[PDB]
């Protein structure tokens, strides 16, 4: 992050910082965004082309 | 399409080794200040063969 | 707004009609600082530097590129391995001529011996009273005029078994 | 070899030198293939279409853009949405002023009336015998001279109160 630019008075200072957001994988966890539900380790629904919720209620 | 290329420069004791992404003034960053920039005049003077060396 | 290639022919012929006044000259008798890689020339300059001396152009003309069968019947000019053909200033428009070609020749000490390396041309020269010689040296002139064109070369060096026929093709507009 | 700044300075004194025989011209007199957007400045063109005649030039001169604080106490022109300065022959390779201004206004019916969209400036230009006024329509022109600028416009009109005013400012190798 620091400043590389060859021959400025700048050269290596601090700047701004970065927000990082990893993403991460969870069993039961209600805050996280779920994509897939099981029942005794078996697939519980399924979907293959891109989802998106208010296309859903427009649709049906 | 000939051409020259003239005067960064720095002395000093310690040994510096440039990596792949290494600006011009890094040279005295990694010497921790021990060493100098070249005076003025070696930048001013040393482009061309004349009488006025640059010590 | 804009200017035409017509206009390039006209200012081309009208450096051409001033060819009475217009001189060769040649200088930079001393070396280079390395006689194989000159210093670049500056077009803001009005006098060579170390001038030899002046040789009236014994050829000013416009040229444009040659082209077979049709200037088979002409005379056409060979440098720097290009070649080209002759234009008579009435002429000028119908065959497009906005290139002017510029020539003289030096042989012996008729000028002073030695090496020659900056090359250039003058107009509006004045020789000086009771002269009236093609070859001068700067003593024999009363106003240099002014300076044109020049260019920095690699050297060479003279005799009378040597001749100084040193030429350019010019354009007063190149990228139209 | 290419031309110099001093050689483009000498010719922009020529154009100058001719001021006398310099007239504005005006045509096009019916649309374009589109009035919101004029052909591309071919510069090719021979004469003007359409002509509806020519005037006498009201201003020739030398300029260059002005500068500060030595123009401070000058002359200022206003074009281009710019300032430029008048310079004079003699002072030309000094200041550098390689550019040259030039105006002209048509003051009502002395040319026909109607719309116009083409602009330009020739030099050269010989009346008939018995003719001497400055305005002049091309049944009355022994020769047209040559057109040495122009630019293509959105559509103007005249009537017989309109002071139509035209002007340039241009130099030799108009993109050097």
């Amino acid at each position: 992050l620091l400043d590389q630019t060859s021959g400025v008075p700048s050269y290596f200072s601090k700047g701004a910082d970065r927000l990082e957001e990893k993403m991460s994988l969870t069993v039961n966890d209600p805050t996280s965004a779920t994509i897939y539900t099981f029942m005794d380790g078996d697939l519980y629904i399924q979907s293959t082309n891109a989802e998106m919720d208010k296309i859903n209620k427009v649709l049906a | 399409f000939y051409g020259h290329i003239n005067m960064y420069g720095y002395v000093t004791s310690y040994v510096y080794n440039p990596g792949m992404t290494s600006s011009v003034n890094q040279i005295s960053a990694s010497t921790e200040g021990r060493g100098q920039e070249v005076p003025t005049d070696y930048y001013m003077y040393t482009s061309t063969k004349n009488n006025n060396t640059v010590e | 707004a804009i200017a035409t290639y017509n206009s390039h022919v006209e200012l081309a012929k009208y450096l051409v009609s001033k060819a009475d006044s217009v001189y060769l000259t040649i200088g930079k008798s001393t070396p280079w600082s390395n006689e194989t890689n000159p210093p670049q020339p500056d077009e803001n300059a009005t006098v060579l530097q170390e001038v030899i001396g002046y040789k009236k152009a014994t050829k000013v003309t416009l040229v444009r590129p040659s082209k077979s069968p049709e200037d088979d019947n002409k005379n056409l000019i060979s440098y720097g391995n290009k070649s080209w053909v002759e234009v008579t200033p009435e002429n000028a428009k119908a065959e497009g001529a906005k290139w002017v070609y510029l020539e003289s020749s030096i042989v012996g000490d008729e000028l002073p011996l030695g090496t020659y390396r900056q090359v250039g041309f003058v107009m509006d020269l004045v020789a000086k009273s009771g002269i009236s010689k093609f070859n001068l040296v700067p003593s024999e002139v009363e106003s240099t005029g002014t300076l044109l064109f020049f260019d920095n070369k690699q050297f060479q060096n003279r005799s009378e078994q040597t001749t100084a026929k040193e030429r350019f093709i010019v354009e007063v507009d190149p990228n139209s």
